[PDB]
């Protein structure tokens, strides 16, 4: 239509005396016309034409106003000295009548940073609380915009925004809610607030319960304080409203991920929600799916069916055919198959060329995806190979003989051999390439290889050089496989095809030299079985999805090991006693996300404990350096060292320990406490992940205490015959305590009480005891730190409470004495 | 000598690199163990040639691609190979200063057969009796 | 706060009468002009409320000369994006005082231009009352 340089020039006179409404009001107009039309503006013209409109924004008229704000926005970004504009955009903005309001708002908003923020502020709060929908969403759209230049400025807003929420006006509503629970975030809970207000409500606004719905999907449970339920009474979990989108978005989380369990008046749980909406117009495209569903796809799938398979079927129209198979592949599932595959074959009679492949493709993909055997994915891909012929590609070649190569590959290459005997040179680089890469690397002796060899011989005289590369590389590793082969291999490549064409005769020089002349060290090593040169995942099938309706390596098993090795690597802890055994029961001692989350686990050795302490400072504004975790025990130990964490900023985990000497002559437990203060030095941080400032202080957080029990010095073992263990270990350490369990009425609750304390897995299983019997013997075994083991005894008597002498025998006087102040 | 420094600009440029691989595979020491240099000798090539045929090595600011081309091909013979660090002996070099069979006249061995576009017709004429 | 990723109105060809790109993912003009192109081959020379292009549910009608877009989101359903679409119809005849054809939206550009901007902004519908919007350009 236009030539961007002549009306960009023609603009500047706006920058002398000349305002001309209508003059200037065209060659705006004519602005918006270049880019609308597609074309790209000069840079010296438009800063120039920028500079020149401000003087314009003097003249108020409504459709000189509006041209303003447009080519304003545009221009904005191919602009310089573009501040001059806000003063007069402010201008506008205060003036009354929704052309000005909110019009200016936007424009003004999209120019104005961070400075320019406060500026908008008066009149932003004035234009957000509009019932006027223009007004109100043009600021609410507005502020989205700002809370990147200044999030601040945005947030005094919350109250404004929310007075919009309150309206049931579409726009007002979905703007307001939309805009506030990006606004007002600062953790969860305040925007789970905001969304509850609004909650409780049957609104006849569908956007706003759109874009709530997102926001709600997943499990609100503190939503303005706390609440008893997920409960969402809008459309989310409730179908107040019945319209087919909201009901689709809604119906597919709540059924298996609950916003809310089903209602009478509102299904939530059950299948329901979708398929009443399910018999529509063009409407019913949403209506009709799934997607979970109660428990499977699959009860759900058979209401929707009848819609979905009729168009899918009749409709050789392209978006009504697409509706319907995407429905049809919603409704779907592992079950469905039969179904779904059935249809997808009938698909392509409707819409056939690429979708053709689509469903060659969709039939097996679909077979690989939801198992109707692997075998029969093997067959699909066989009549994929067979209709196309061409649309199979390079990558199907490597997925196809991956694949095959699971279990289908003796009959891929056989019918890889069949499907070849198709058409010479035009079924193209490809199947050429999977006949020759199956037959190279299987070796067929389940059919002659003399029929696939003079099948692949004809297609490479006249197809591609890759093909005829990849021929002669393939008969050298087929080779070196099978012994037999080496015949065919010398007529093959003397000929001018299979070497001496190109890229052919390099690989075919190499490759035949290495067979012929040299030792096949390297012919023998290179086949492996002949392989592909890359192994991906499988392709296809989530291509396919769209495309139709168009090593972890561990060490540790044990926690002791785990904790070992971080241990291992300081090396105190393992010159100070060798590590028996760590903590099946570590404790967190603050919570995670807090202001710090700090898990310490206790490990044992053999005179011995360490005490690591994960630490993570989530302190927003600080940073920390030089980390303890500081430590006061509540019987006799003696803490040794303190290793640091070496920095803990923010949301980063450090590690610091505490090595303490264990008794060995205790008369009571080494279940004891220890009261954990951490100790660091702050320096300030601006929220991301770390930084520190240049001056800092002293600051201490307090923790936890750590506990430390029977269960961490030992670690359990049954034996055979408690009898023979329990005399061996030493009978000279022995001592005898009765105790008294109260709290415990049985004894099979007492064997597990003893068991769970000291660490100790009963012997023969013991934790079963005759149940309510008078007397039983409860035999304890496992192996104390230092490798000792620690057995013991419990007699038990029932009456009405349990009562235990319990017996106790260790290979030092320390487990006995342990194990019997522990108990009691 | 140039050799580090002429790679090296598409060893690390973009294009369309599958049958780049293989062809480089069995190529890139050859001939002579130490006679080139710019900063990256001979050597630094077998170790190119190596990392560009499928295994990892910084050299020539890392090769474009390692994966290989058609199924078939892979890069472990020529791994195998440079048994004598890219020189004339029965490595890729000999391979290189080679020629795979017979390789004389119009026959079409290492050759097509007058001027390619006098072929084009006489392919084309079948003979059909 | 998203529904509509792009309005367009297009002749009988997919050529750029018209495009606003309330996404950032079409400005440059060979590209806008391509995704115009995309939209008018699928859903064209089939009529509905409904086609699926870009795995996005694309809501279009038609008119003379013109077939006439809006492309949301496929997480709804076309009478969420019919909503925008029948704005956009509307509003533009009301506001050019003549039915969307070429001819209409030639005759006057800067109608056309503004009275989109009303309808979406930045891909959140600002606006769907044709009423309102007409009322809030000026000619």
């Amino acid at each position: 239509h236009l030539e961007k340089s002549a009306v960009l020039q023609e603009a500047r006179v706006f920058n002398e005396t000349p305002i001309n409404p209508r003059k200037c009001a065209h060659i705006l107009t004519k602005i918006l016309y270049l880019i609308n039309q597609g074309e790209h503006l000069g840079t010296t013209e438009a800063t120039e034409a920028f500079f020149a409109m401000t003087k314009l924004f003097q003249s108020n008229d409504p459709t000189l106003r509006r041209m303003c704000y447009l080519t304003i926005k545009e221009m904005s970004c191919i602009a310089e000295d573009v501040i001059i504009v806000t003063s007069s955009l402010t201008k506008d903005m205060t003036g009354k009548e929704d052309n000005y309001r909110g019009p200016a708002v936007r424009a003004l908003c999209q120019i104005t940073d961070s400075t320019m923020l406060q500026a908008v502020e008066r009149y932003m709060k004035q234009a957000i609380v509009d019932k006027v929908p223009s007004v109100s969403s043009s600021a609410l759209v507005s502020s989205l915009h700002l809370l990147k230049c200044s999030f601040d400025v945005v947030k005094r807003w919350v109250n404004e925004a929310q007075e919009a929420a309150s309206s049931d006006n579409i726009m007002v509503q979905y703007h307001a809610l939309g805009l506030l629970y990006h606004v007002r975030k600062n953790d969860r809970l305040a925007v789970s607030k905001m969304i509850s207000k609004f909650t409780r409500h049957g609104l006849k606004s569908p956007f706003a319960y759109c874009m709530m719905i997102r926001v709600a999907s997943k499990q609100l449970e503190e939503e303005d304080g706390s609440r008893d339920s997920p409960l969402f009474d809008f459309i989310e979990s409730c179908l107040r409203n019945k319209h087919e989108m909201v009901v689709y978005e809604a119906a597919s989380a709540i059924v298996n991920l609950p916003g809310c369990s089903a209602k009478e008046l509102a299904p939530a749980v059950s299948v329901l929600q979708l398929f009443c909406s399910s018999p529509k117009a063009a409407l019913r495209y949403a209506a009709v799916r799934t997607l979970n569903k109660v428990a499977m796809k699959h009860p759900s799938a058979v209401t929707a069916c009848n819609l979905d398979l009729e168009n899918l079927v009749t409709d050789s129209n392209r978006s009504i055919a697409t509706l319907a198979i995407t429905t049809l592949l919603k409704t779907g599932s592992e079950s469905s198959i039969d179904r779904l595959m059935k249809q997808i074959s009938s698909f392509m009679s409707e819409i056939s060329d690429e979708f053709k492949v689509v469903v060659v493709q969709a039939i097996s993909a679909l077979c690989q995806k939801y198992p109707r055997k692997h075998a029969v994915l093997m067959n699909f891909l066989f009549t994929m190979l067979r209709e196309e012929g061409g649309f199979e590609y390079k990558r199907a070649i490597v997925d196809c003989i991956i694949s095959i190569i699971e279990e289908n590959s003796e009959s891929k290459e056989t019918g890889l051999s069949h499907l070849c005997e198709f058409i010479e040179d035009c079924e193209f680089t490809v199947l050429a390439t999977r006949i020759l890469h199956l037959l190279g690397q299987e070796g067929p002796k389940t059919n002659n290889p003399s029929k696939y060899i003079r099948f692949i011989y004809n297609r490479v005289v006249l197809e591609h050089e890759e093909v005829r590369a990849g021929a002669v590389s393939a008969l050298a590793k087929f080779g070196a496989q099978n012994e037999e082969m080496l015949p065919s291999i010398l007529v093959l490549l003397k000929r001018c095809v299979m070497d001496d064409d190109n890229e052919v005769r390099d690989r075919a020089t190499f490759y035949l030299n290495v067979l012929e002349q040299k030792q096949k060290a390297l012919n023998a090593g290179y086949i492996l079985n002949g392989l592909t040169v890359s192994i991906p995942g499988l392709e296809k099938a989530l291509q396919q999805y769209t495309l139709e309706p168009s090593q972890p390596e561990k060490v540790a098993a044990t926690r002791q090991e785990i904790f070992q090795e971080q241990l291992a690597a300081v090396p105190e802890f393992q010159g100070l006693g060798p590590l028996f055994k760590s903590s099946p029961e570590p404790v967190a001692l603050t919570e995670s996300e807090t202001e710090y989350v700090i898990r310490c686990t206790k490990h044992t050795f053999s005179d011995h404990l360490v005490f690591q302490f994960d630490c993570t400072n989530t302190l927003n504004d600080q940073t920390l350096e030089n980390v303890t975790v500081q430590m006061e025990p509540t019987e006799a130990y003696e803490v040794l060292s303190y290793v640091p964490a070496r920095s803990l900023p923010y949301n980063q985990p450090g590690t610091c320990y505490t090595l303490v000497a264990l008794p060995t002559e205790d008369p009571t437990a080494v279940a004891c406490t220890f009261s954990c203060v951490m100790k660091f030095t702050v320096k300030d941080c601006d929220p991301n992940t770390g930084e520190i400032d240049e001056e800092g202080y002293e600051d201490e957080y307090v923790l936890e205490d750590l506990e430390v029990t029977v269960a961490d010095h030992i670690q359990k073992v049954m034996k055979v015959n408690f009898e023979a263990a329990w005399d061996e270990v030493g009978d000279e350490f022995e001592k005898e305590e009765t105790f008294t369990l109260s709290t415990i009425k049985t004894l099979e609750e007492a064997v597990g009480n003893i068991v769970k304390f000291l660490g100790m897995h009963p012997c023969e299983r013991s934790d079963k005891v005759p149940e309510n019997k008078n007397t039983h013997t409860l035999l304890l075994a496992g192996v104390f730190r230092g490798g000792h083991d620690i057995l013991v005894r419990s007699r038990l008597l029932l009456l009405d409470t349990v009562t235990m002498q319990v017996t106790a025998r260790s290979s030092e006087e320390l487990p006995v004495d342990i194990i019997l102040a522990s108990v009691g | 000598e140039d050799i580090q420094s002429v790679m090296t600009e598409v060893r690390r440029s973009l294009g369309e690199i599958p049958i780049v691989e293989s062809e480089i595979k069995k190529e890139a020491g050859e001939l002579k163990p130490e006679e080139e240099i710019t900063v990256g000798p001979v050597q630094k090539l077998v170790t190119e040639m190596g990392t560009y045929a499928t295994q990892s090595a910084l050299s020539s600011s890392r090769p474009t691609k390692k994966e290989e081309d058609r199924p078939p091909l892979r890069g472990f013979l020529l791994d195998g190979d440079f048994f004598v660090a890219a020189s004339l002996a029965t490595t890729l070099t000999k391979i290189a200063l080679r020629y795979v069979a017979l390789v004389q006249e119009k026959k079409k061995q290492n050759s097509f057969v007058a001027e390619a576009m006098l072929l084009m017709a006489t392919i084309l004429h079948l003979g059909k009796s | 706060l998203y529904t509509v990723k792009a309005i367009l109105i297009l002749d009988n060809d997919g050529d750029r009468l018209f495009a606003k790109y309330y996404d950032d993912t079409y400005p440059s003009v060979k590209e806008q002009k391509a995704f115009e192109k995309n939209i008018f081959n699928k859903t064209h020379r089939t009529d509905s409320e409904i086609a699926l292009l870009e795995g996005l549910t694309v809501v279009y009608k038609s008119s003379i000369d013109l077939y006439f877009y809006v492309i949301g989101s496929s997480y709804e359903n076309e009478l969420m994006l019919m909503a925008v679409l029948n704005c956009l119809f509307d509003s533009l005849s009301q506001m050019l005082r003549k039915n969307v054809e070429k001819r209409a939206l030639l005759e006057n550009m800067e109608g056309l231009f503004l009275a989109v901007d009303e309808i979406v902004d930045g891909g959140v519908i600002l606006e769907s009352d044709p009423q309102q919007v007409v009322h809030r350009v000026a000619l």
